[PDB]
C-alpha cells in the first residue's frame, strides 16, 4: 500500500497552476484510499467526486498516513513537499501546504521536518508571498528564540507593519538599542515605523562619514517630504 | 583544630560546619548545625570558641575540645542574626539583624537577653567593630550606613546611594580606610579622620569604585591595610589595591565556557596573617585557598554538599 | 449524595428494606468488596447460623456481566481492577441450607 | 493654578474667571463643571488649613461662615453640571454626595441639596445607589430625611434599581440601618408588594443555600476549638457557639436541616447542657464532656463535606425550587433603559465548587430564554467587590472616550457583584475563563513537568529557603529561574489556539489587557494576585482579575510576607507576551492607560474617596495594626501620590513614561519577587 | 464598470478604518482528541458538511 503513493509523492514534473493542483488531488486521494482509519478511508469514493471533501480531510489523511511510513518514506514524501513550496508557487497550493505544516506543529506527531531547521525559514519566506503575515510572524519569532539576528528585527518589524501592530514593531525597534547598540540599526528602520524625525538624524549620522550615494540621498529626501519640510527638500 | 595554630572554618546549608587544615586541605572535623543555615561565622580573638550566627540563634562551638555540640546558645531574636563581631577583651559580642536592631551581648554573664539596642529603620545587612573598640558601624537595607558610638549611643547615619542595600562594610585594624558595598556592586570607600580620644570619626568620601556589574556581597581589607579584596554574585572576588584603587588582581571562578548558567557566587572572602593568601567560600560548595599576587588556586577544600557562605580564618598567635 | 457516600446510603436502605420482611437477622453489608473481604463475610456467617440459612445478596450493577466460565466480578483492594470470584468458591464458603 | 498652585491669593482669581466662563457660555458643560470642582477644592483647602493649624473656639464658628460660602456654590455648580451631561455625570453626582454627606447638616447647603434633587432626573442616582444606601441610616437628622425622600422616589420609579441592596439592609444587625431600610420598603410595598416580598423571600432562600448548617458547625467550632485550647478564652469561645445552638432553635424549616438534626442534633443539644452546667458550677471535668461530643461530630461533618458536590433545591431550599415567573429581575441584569429581563425560573442543581470556602455554581433562567449562571459565595463579604467594579466601570468609560485607547480596544473585564447579606452574595459568572494556576497544572500535567519544579529545585539548592537572608534567597531564586525554561503560558497560548492569524489576535488582547490591569490596579493598590486570583478568556485572550479584598496596599504592610510588588508582572506572563519583550505592547499600552487616568485624576479620586471614606468599609484598614480618619487621609495621598507620579519620591514629579519605568523594575525585581510567599508563584 | 466603482470610493471619501470596524473548526478537533477518536470526528463533520440541501443532489 505504498506504490500509487510515491507515484504521487515523487512525480513533480509540473509546469503549471493546474498541474500542481493535479499534483494536491493526486496526493489527498491517494492519502484517502492508504489510510489505515476506515473512517477516512470511507471518505474515498466521495472524495473521488466532490473535492473541497479531499481538501477538509487533507490534514487528517495526512496525519494517519505519515504516522506509518518508515523513515525513508516520510523522507521521499517531504522532498515532494519541498519542491512545491519552493518550486511554483499558487495561492491554492501553498495555503495547503501551510495549514498543513501548522496542523503537523499542533499534533503530538511533531513538526514536519523540512529542510533542517523544522523548514522555519522555508515556510516564513513563503508565508509571506501568501499574505499569510500571521504565519509569517509566528515563524520569524522561532527564528528569533533560537538566535537573534539584525537582519531577523528587520523582517521581524516589516511583518508587524504590514499586519497593522506598529507598537509591536517599535518594541522591536527598542530590543535593538539595547541588546546590539547602536551600528545594527539602519536609518531605514526608524522610516519603516515612522519615527521620520529619528530617521532623519539617522541618515544625517551616515551622510556625514559616508560620501555621496544615491540610496542615502533619497532615503533622506523620502523623510523631508514625509515630515513636510519642503524648502530644506527643494535646497 | 583549637591547638593547631592555623583554623579554616567553613559553613553554608547542608547543616554542618567543618574544620580545615590550611597547609593540607583535609577535613579534620564536622560538627552539627541543625534547624537553620549559617550566615556568618566568627573565631574569638581569644581563639578559644567559634561563633555561627544563624536563623534565631548565635550558636558558638568549642574550638579546643574534639568533637562536642554548641557550648553557649544564644536565642531570643527573631529573623536571622546577619553578622556578629567580637571586642579584643573577649568580653562584649555585637550582632545585627533583619529584625532591624543591632545589639550587644556579654559572655562573661548569664543574661540571654542583650545588653544595649541601637535600633534601625530597615535590616542591617553588617555589622564592624572599629579598631579603637568604640564604634560599632551597621550597614542596611535602606542603604543607612551608621556609626553607633559604644560610650555615648551618637548614631552618625550616612546614606552613600539612595534606595540601594548596602551588603557588607568593613574598616581596615589600623583605622586609615572604610569601605563599604552595595547591590549595585559599587564600593565606596572612606577616609578616616584620626579620632580615637576626642571621638571626632568624620568620615571623608574618597572613591567610588565601579566594582562590579553584578550584586556584591561582601569587602574585608587585609591586616596590612594594603588590599581591599571585594566579592560578587557575578562570579569573581576582585582585589583593589589600597593606594590607587585599581584592580591589582581577580580572582574568577567562571566555567571559561558560555553554556553554564550560574555554577556559584562568590560569597565570604578573608586574608591571611601577612595578605600573602586570601581564602574564599562559593556557593559551588567549595572553599578555595588563592594565591594574592598572583591569582591561582593554591588549594582547594571539597567536602560540603550544600553550598558554602561563610568562612572563618585565624592565624592569630 | 457523591460516590462515597451514597454506597453506604444504598448499603443501609438495603438493610432497612430487607428488614421489613425478616425483621430479626443478622445483617452483614459488603460495600464494593475485595474477594478476601467476601470469604471472610461468607465462612463468618456460616460459622454463626450453623445450619439455619444465610442469604447471600449480590448486586452487580457496577462490574462487568458474569461470565461463561462461572464466575462473578468484585473488585481489587485499591478500586483499580474487576477480580473475578468463583461461584465454585463462593458455594465452598456459603455453606448448605442458603438462598 | 498650573502656575501658582492652590493657595489664598488664587482661589478668588480662579472663581473670578470660571465664574465668568460660566456667564459667557450657560449651556457648556465644563465652565460649571471647572467652576463646581474649584469651589469643591476651595472647600478641602480651607478645611485641611483648618485641621492643620488650629487643631494641631472662634475658628470652628469661622469655618461655618468660611466653608458654607464655598460650599453651597460648589452644589449649585455640580447640579448644573449633572444636567448638562446627563450620560457621564459620575464624577459630579459622586462629589455632591461627598458634600451632602459631610455638610448637608448646614441649613444653607440643605436647601441647595433639596433644590437640586428636585430639577435632577431621577435616572442620576441609579449610579450611586450603593452609597446612598451606605448611608441610610446617618445619626445626623436633616441629612438623614433627605436621603430617605430621595431612595422613596427610585422606589416608585425603578423599584429593580433598588429591591436588591435596601433588603440587604433590611436584615442588617445593627438597629438603625434595618429600621430606615424597612421604613423605605413599607413605602415600596403600595407601589409594588410582589416585587417586594418576592425579593424579600428570594435573598433569605438564597443566604441558607450559601451556608449550610454543617458547614456553619463546621467553621464554628474549628474556631472554637482555637479559643479554648490555644488561647484559653472560655467566655469568647461561648460566643462562637451559643449562636449555633439558637440558630437551630428555630427548628429544621428544610429537608437538609432535618437530616442535620437528625443525625447529629441529639448530641449538639446534648453537648449544650455541660456547657450550661459548666456556667453554674465551673469544672474542667464538666467541659471537656462537651468537646468529647463536639469532637465527635465535627469528625464526622469533616468526613461529609467533601462528599458535597452538588446541593438539590428540593433538599436544601425548597421555596426556590417552586419559584415561577417572578417579577423581580435577574440580578445585576437591570437597566433603566432596556427591558427587564425577568426570572422565569432557577435550575434545581446547584453544582459546589470545591475549594475552601465551597462557593455554589447558581443559574437562573430569563425571561429572554438565556440561562445566567452566579456564584453563590458564603463567608466573603462582597461589598468591597461590588464597589471595586463600579470603579472598573468608570475606567471603561474612560478608554472608551480617548481615541488612542479605544483604537486599541482597552477596557477592563468585569462582573456583576451582587451582595446579599454581610457574609454571602452573588458573583456573575464569567464564561469561558479558566485561571491561570489551572492553565498550567494542566499544561504541566501533559507535558510530564512536575508542578512544583521550580520550589523543587530551590529547596534541592537549600533546603531553609523561608529562612534564608535577603541576598541569599536572590542567589537560590535566580538558580531556579535561569534552570526552567518559563516558557509554559506562552507554548500554551499558541497549542491552545486554532489558526495562527487568531492566535496573533489573542496574544494581542493578552497583552493589552494584562496592562490595563497592570496600571489600574497599581493605583486601586491591588495586592494579593496569585496565579489563582487572575484568569483568561479561553477565546479573546483577555486577563480579568477577581478577588479585591486586598486593596490600597494593604498587603504592602501586612507583617508576616509583606508583597514588594506593585503588580503580577513575573517570568511567565512576558513570555506569553511578543518576543522582543515588555517593550512593544505592554509597555505602550501601560503609558497610555497611565495618561488617561492621570488626565482624568478628579474622577478616578472621586469613586476611590468615595469607598474609602465609607464607615461600613474601613475595618479592612484598621485591622493590618496588630483614628481611621487619620489612616484613610493617607491612603487617598497614596493614590493622588501615584496619579500624578510623586509616588516613588515626593521631591520630583515623573512623567508617565519614567514613572511606568520605574514600575517595571519594581515589579522584574528579583529581590522583591523572591521575598514574596511561596504560595504567590513569583516563578512563574 | 471598474473605473467607476473606483470613482465612487472616491466621492464617498476614504473612509478611515476604526470607523469601518463599528460601521460593520478542523483544527480546534484536533486539539482535544487523541489521534483513534479523532478521524471519525473529522470525517463526520466534512460528511455532515455535505449533508445539507445543495451538493447532496447527486451525492
Ligand atoms: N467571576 C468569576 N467567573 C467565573 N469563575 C470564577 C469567578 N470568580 C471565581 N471563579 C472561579 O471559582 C473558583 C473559586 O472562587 P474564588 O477563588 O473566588 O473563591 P475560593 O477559592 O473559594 O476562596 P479564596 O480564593 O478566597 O480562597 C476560582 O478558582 C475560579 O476558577
Ligand atoms: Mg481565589
Ligand atoms: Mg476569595
Amino acid at each position: 500500500s505504498t506504490i500509487n503513493l510515491q507515484k504521487a509523492w515523487g512525480a513533480a514534473r509540473r509546469v503549471s497552476k493546474d498541474d500542481w493542483l493535479e499534483w494536491l488531488r493526486r496526493l489527498s486521494l491517494e492519502l484517502l484510499k492508504d489510510s489505515s482509519s476506515p473512517s477516512l478511508r470511507s471518505c474515498w469514493a466521495l472524495a473521488q467526486a466532490y473535492n473541497p471533501m479531499a481538501r477538509d480531510l487533507f490534514n487528517a489523511a495526512f496525519v494517519s498516513c505519515w504516522s506509518e511510513l518508515n523513515e525513508d518514506q516520510q523522507d521521499e514524501l517531504i522532498r515532494s513537499i519541498e519542491l512545491a513550496l519552493t518550486s511554483q508557487d499558487i495561492a491554492e497550493v501553498t495555503q495547503t501546504l501551510l495549514n498543513l505544516a501548522e496542523f503537523m506543529e499542533h499534533s503530538d506527531k511533531g513538526p514536519l521536518p523540512l529542510r533542517d531547521d523544522n523548514g522555519i525559514v522555508l515556510l516564513g519566506e513563503r508565508a509571506a508571498k501568501c499574505r499569510a503575515y500571521a504565519k509569517a510572524l509566528h515563524y520569524k519569532e522561532l527564528e528569533f528564540q533560537k538566535g537573534p539576528t539584525p537582519a531577523i528585527l528587520e523582517s521581524l518589524i516589516s511583518i508587524n507593519n504590514k499586519l497593522q501592530q506598529p507598537e509591536a514593531a517599535a518594541g522591536v525597534l527598542e530590543y535593538a538599542m539595547k541588546h546590539f547598540g547602536e551600528l545594527e540599526i539602519q536609518a531605514t528602520w526608524y522610516e519603516k515605523l515612522h519615527e521620520w524625525e529619528d530617521a532623519l538624524v539617522a541618515y544625517d549620522k551616515k551622510m556625514d562619514t559616508n560620501k555621496d550615494d544615491p540610496e542615502l540621498m533619497l532615503g533622506r529626501m523620502r523623510c523631508l517630504e514625509a515630515l513636510g519640510e519642503w524648502g530644506q527638500l527643494h535646497q | 583544630v583549637g591547638s593547631d595554630p592555623v583554623i579554616l572554618a567553613t559553613a553554608g546549608y547542608d547543616h554542618t560546619v567543618r574544620f580545615w587544615q590550611a597547609h593540607s586541605g583535609i577535613c579534620t572535623r564536622t560538627v552539627q548545625h541543625q534547624d537553620s543555615q549559617v550566615n556568618a561565622l566568627e573565631v574569638t580573638p581569644d581563639r578559644s570558641m567559634i561563633a555561627a550566627a544563624g536563623y534565631q540563634h548565635i550558636r558558638m562551638y568549642d574550638l579546643n575540645s574534639n568533637n562536642p555540640n554548641p557550648i553557649i546558645s544564644y536565642d531570643g531574636v527573631n529573623k536571622n542574626i546577619a553578622s556578629v563581631g567580637f571586642h579584643e577583651d573577649g568580653r562584649w559580642m555585637y550582632t545585627g539583624g533583619e529584625d532591624c536592631t543591632a545589639r550587644i551581648w556579654d559572655l562573661r554573664s548569664r543574661n540571654l537577653q542583650c545588653q544595649r539596642i541601637f535600633q534601625v529603620n530597615a535590616p542591617i545587612n553588617c555589622v564592624c567593630l572599629h579598631p579603637n573598640q568604640a564604634e560599632l558601624i551597621v550597614g542596611d537595607q535602606s542603604g543607612a550606613i551608621h556609626i553607633w558610638d559604644l560610650k555615648t549611643d551618637h548614631n552618625e547615619q550616612l546614606i552613600p546611594e539612595p534606595e540601594v542595600s548596602i551588603t557588607s562594610a568593613h574598616i581596615d585594624p589600623d583605622a586609615s580606610y572604610m569601605a563599604a558595598v552595595n547591590s549595585t556592586g559599587n564600593c565606596y570607600v572612606w577616609n578616616l579622620t584620626g579620632g580615637i580620644g576626642d571621638e571626632v570619626t568624620q568620615l571623608i568620601p574618597k572613591t567610588k569604585i565601579p566594582a562590579h556589574t553584578r550584586y556584591a556581597l561582601q569587602c574585608r581589607f587585609s591586616p596590612d591595610s594594603t588590599l581591599l579584596a571585594t566579592c560578587s554574585a557575578d562570579q569573581t572576588c576582585k582585589i583593589w589595591r589600597t593606594s590607587n584603587f585599581s584592580l591589582m588582581t581577580e580572582l574568577s571562578i567562571k566555567s571559561g565556557n558560555p553554556g553554564e548558567s550560574s555554577r556559584g557566587w562568590m560569597w565570604g572572602c578573608a586574608f591571611s596573617g601577612d595578605s600573602q593568601y586570601i581564602v574564599t567560600a562559593s556557593s559551588d560548595n567549595l572553599a578555595r585557598l588563592w594565591c594574592v599576587e598572583t591569582g591561582e588556586i593554591k588549594r582547594e577544600y571539597g567536602g560540603h554538599q550544600k553550598a558554602v557562605v561563610c568562612l572563618a580564618f585565624n592565624d592569630s598567635v | 449524595m457523591g460516590p462515597q457516600k451514597a454506597l453506604e446510603t444504598i448499603g443501609a436502605n438495603l438493610q432497612k428494606q430487607y428488614e421489613n420482611w425478616q425483621p430479626r437477622a443478622r445483617y452483614k453489608q459488603s460495600l464494593d468488596p475485595t474477594v478476601d473481604e467476601v470469604k471472610k463475610l461468607c465462612t463468618s456467617l456460616r460459622r454463626n447460623a450453623k445450619e439455619e440459612r444465610v442469604l447471600f445478596h449480590y448486586n452487580g450493577h457496577g462490574v462487568p456481566r458474569p461470565t461463561v466460565n462461572g464466575e462473578v466480578w468484585v473488585f481489587n483492594k485499591n478500586y483499580t481492577q474487576y477480580i473475578p470470584l468463583s461461584i465454585y468458591d463462593l458455594q465452598t464458603w456459603m455453606g448448605s441450607p442458603s438462598i | 493654578l498650573n502656575l501658582q498652585g492652590i493657595n489664598e491669593s488664587t482661589i478668588p482669581k480662579v472663581l473670578q474667571y470660571y465664574s465668568a466662563a460660566t456667564e459667557h457660555d450657560r449651556s457648556w458643560y465644563k465652565a460649571w463643571h471647572a467652576w463646581a470642582v474649584m469651589n469643591f477644592e476651595a472647600v478641602l483647602h480651607y478645611k485641611h488649613q483648618n485641621q492643620a493649624r488650629d487643631e494641631k473656639k472662634k475658628v470652628t464658628e469661622d469655618l461655618s461662615k468660611t466653608l458654607l460660602m464655598y460650599t453651597v456654590p460648589a452644589v449649585q455648580g455640580f447640579f448644573r453640571s449633572i444636567s448638562l451631561s446627563r450620560g457621564n455625570n459620575l464624577q459630579d453626582t459622586l462629589r455632591v454626595l461627598t458634600l451632602w454627606f459631610d455638610y448637608g447638616h448646614w441649613p444653607d447647603v440643605n436647601e441647595a441639596l433639596v433644590e437640586g434633587v428636585k430639577a435632577i432626573q431621577i435616572d442620576t442616582w441609579l449610579q450611586v445607589i450603593p452609597q446612598l444606601i451606605a448611608r441610610i441610616d446617618t445619626p445626623r437628622p436633616l441629612v438623614g430625611r433627605l436621603i430617605h425622600q430621595l431612595l422613596t422616589d427610585i422606589g416608585r420609579y425603578h423599584p429593580q434599581a433598588l429591591i436588591y441592596p435596601l433588603t440587604v439592609a433590611s436584615k442588617s444587625t445593627t438597629t438603625a440601618r434595618h429600621n430606615a431600610a424597612n421604613k423605605i420598603l413599607k413605602n415600596m410595598c403600595e407601589h409594588s408588594n410582589t416585587l417586594v416580598q418576592q425579593a424579600m423571600m428570594v435573598s433569605e432562600e438564597l443566604i441558607r443555600v450559601a451556608i449550610l448548617w454543617h458547614e456553619m458547625w463546621h467553621e464554628g467550632l474549628e474556631e472554637a476549638s482555637r479559643l479554648y485550647f490555644g488561647e484559653r478564652n472560655v467566655k469568647g469561645m461561648f460566643e462562637v457557639l451559643e449562636p449555633l445552638h439558637a440558630m437551630m432553635e428555630r427548628g429544621p424549616q428544610t429537608l437538609k436541616e432535618t437530616s442535620f438534626n437528625q443525625a447529629y442534633g441529639r448530641d449538639l443539644m446534648e453537648a449544650q447542657e455541660w456547657c450550661r452546667k459548666y456556667m453554674k458550677s465551673g469544672n474542667v471535668k464538666d467541659l471537656t464532656q462537651a468537646w468529647d461530643l463536639y469532637y465527635h461530630v465535627f469528625r464526622r461533618i469533616s468526613k461529609q463535606l467533601p462528599q458535597l458536590t452538588s446541593l438539590e433545591l428540593q433538599y436544601v431550599s425548597p421555596k426556590l425550587l417552586m419559584c415561577r415567573d417572578l417579577e423581580l429581575a435577574v440580578p445585576g441584569t437591570y437597566d433603566p433603559n432596556q427591558p427587564i429581563i425577568r426570572i422565569q425560573s432557577i435550575a434545581p442543581s446547584l453544582q459546589v465548587i470545591t475549594s475552601k470556602q465551597r462557593p455554589r455554581k447558581l443559574t437562573l433562567m430569563g425571561s429572554n430564554g438565556h440561562e445566567f449562571v452566579f456564584l453563590l459565595k458564603g463567608h466573603e463579604d462582597l461589598r468591597q467587590d461590588e464597589r471595586v467594579m463600579q470603579l472598573f466601570g468608570l475606567v471603561n468609560t474612560l478608554l472608551a472616550n480617548d481615541p488612542t485607547s479605544l483604537r486599541k480596544n482597552l477596557s477592563i473585564q468585569r462582573y456583576a457583584v451582587i451582595p446579599l447579606s454581610t457574609n454571602s452574595g452573588l458573583i456573575g459568572w464569567v464564561p469561558h475563563c479558566d485561571t491561570l494556576h489551572a492553565l498550567i497544572r494542566d499544561y504541566r500535567e501533559k507535558k510530564k513537568i512536575l508542578l512544583n519544579i521550580e520550589h523543587r529545585i530551590m529547596l534541592r539548592m537549600a533546603p531553609d529557603y523561608d529562612h534564608l537572608t535577603l541576598m541569599q534567597k536572590v542567589e537560590v531564586f535566580e538558580h531556579a529561574v535561569n534552570n526552567t525554561a518559563g516558557d509554559d503560558l506562552a507554548k500554551l497560548l499558541w497549542l491552545k489556539s486554532p489558526s495562527s492569524e487568531v492566535w496573533f489576535d489573542r496574544r494581542t488582547n493578552y497583552t493589552r489587557s494584562l496592562a490595563v490591569m497592570s496600571m489600574v490596579g497599581y493605583i486601586l493598590g491591588l495586592g494579593d494576585r496569585h496565579p489563582s486570583n487572575l484568569m483568561l478568556d479561553r477565546l479573546s485572550g483577555k486577563i480579568l482579575h477577581i478577588d479585591f479584598g486586598d486593596c490600597f496596599e494593604v498587603a504592602m504592610t501586612r507583617e508576616k510576607f509583606p508583597e514588594k510588588i506593585p503588580f503580577r508582572l513575573t517570568r511567565m506572563l512576558t513570555n506569553a507576551m511578543e518576543v522582543t519583550g515588555l517593550d512593544g505592547n505592554y509597555r505602550i499600552t501601560c503609558h497610555t492607560v497611565m495618561e488617561v487616568l492621570r488626565e482624568h485624576k478628579d474622577s478616578v479620586m472621586a469613586v476611590l474617596e468615595a469607598f474609602v471614606y465609607d464607615p461600613l468599609l474601613n475595618w479592612r484598614l484598621m485591622d493590618t495594626n496588630t483614628a481611621l480618619n487619620k489612616k484613610a487621609i493617607q491612603i487617598i495621598n497614596r493614590v493622588r501620590d501615584k496619579l500624578t507620579g510623586r509616588d516613588f519620591s515626593h521631591d520630583d514629579t515623573l512623567d508617565v513614561p519614567t514613572q511606568v519605568e520605574l514600575l517595571i523594575k519594581q515589579a522584574t525585581s528579583h529581590e522583591n519577587l523572591c521575598q514574596c510567599y511561596i504560595g504567590w508563584c513569583p516563578f512563574w | 464598470t471598474r473605473r467607476e466603482a473606483i470613482r465612487v470610493l472616491g466621492l464617498l471619501g476614504a473612509l478611515d478604518p476604526y470607523k469601518h470596524k463599528v460601521n460593520i473548526e478542523m483544527l480546534v478537533n484536533m486539539g482535544n482528541l487523541p489521534l483513534d477518536e479523532f478521524y471519525p470526528a473529522v470525517s463526520m463533520v466534512a460528511l455532515m458538511r455535505i449533508f445539507r440541501d445543495q451538493s447532496l443532489s447527486h451525492h
